[PDB]
């Protein structure tokens, strides 16, 4: 299964964020997008 | 005699964020889409019926603008035929659409020093939206093997992230306020009609 790397990623983006990292934190959205679309 | 209220749509002070896109109806005028297509300078004025001088002989029973702001290397999906995050859980044009994709750069507007947190997008959904539907829940959503139970936590998150625009992204990253124009042709009197329409 993929729960801990998806939590994993979902918390960097949410960590980059707070960090003001903006425009890294839509980077891993874009990555959580594709990556949950797969089987 | 009233023309088209255009100036409310396109020169709203604020927008709406692309999971609870805006939808005006504009009926009972007179619309010249040539001056609306010179009005400003545009990043996006796609038709995908006939082009806006062509627009100004038809008459429509309503129009409608449906408006919203996404990230530029986003535009691309607000399109017939498209997947992507916007596309499948934020606003989905059909496949057969004939109307009109209208963008432009927003970030003087809507990106803020230390991050804009006003404008918000889904990331999560089961299903992709249907074409023109609008999902404005806020259910948290199970991403694993165990239900959320409306909390979240492990593999249960918020489905709505903040797009955080900041006026330093690079231009495919900044905030880019769109506008869809919808031709409808019921079988009924035309209430929207061209300005060389007759
Ligand atoms: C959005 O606002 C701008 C600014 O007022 C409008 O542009 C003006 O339009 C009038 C009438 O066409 C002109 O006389 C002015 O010279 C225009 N000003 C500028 C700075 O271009 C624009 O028409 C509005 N957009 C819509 C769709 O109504």
């Amino acid at each position: 299964d993929k729960e801990w790397i998806l939590q994993k990623i979902y918390e960097i983006m949410r960590r980059l964020d707070e960090e003001g990292h903006g425009e890294a934190s839509l980077r891993v959205s874009d990555l959580i997008y594709e990556f949950m679309k797969r089987d | 005699t009233n023309l088209c209220p255009f100036g409310e749509v396109f020169n709203a002070t604020r927008f709406a964020s692309v999971y609870a896109w805006n939808r005006k109806r504009i009926s009972n005028c007179v619309a010249d889409y040539s001056v609306l297509y010179n009005s400003a300078s545009f990043s996006t004025f796609k038709c995908y019926g006939v082009s806006p001088t062509k627009l100004n002989d038809l008459c429509f029973t309503n129009v409608y603008a449906d408006s919203f702001v996404i990230r530029g290397d986003e535009v691309r999906q607000i399109a017939p035929g498209q997947t992507g995050k916007i596309a499948d859980y934020n606003y989905k044009l059909p496949d057969d659409f004939t109307g009109c994709v209208i963008a432009w750069n927003s970030n003087n507007l809507d990106s803020k020093v230390g991050g804009n947190y006003n404008y918000r997008y889904r990331l999560f959904r089961k299903s992709n939206l249907k074409p023109f539907e609008r999902d404005i829940s806020t259910e948290i959503y199970q991403a694993g093997s165990k239900p959320c139970n409306g909390v979240e936590g492990f593999n249960c998150y918020f489905p709505l992230q903040s797009y955080g625009f900041q006026p330093t992204n690079g231009v495919g990253y900044q905030p880019y306020r769109v506008v869809v124009l919808s031709f409808e042709l019921l079988h009924a009197p035309a209430t929207v009609c061209g300005s060389n329409s007759e």
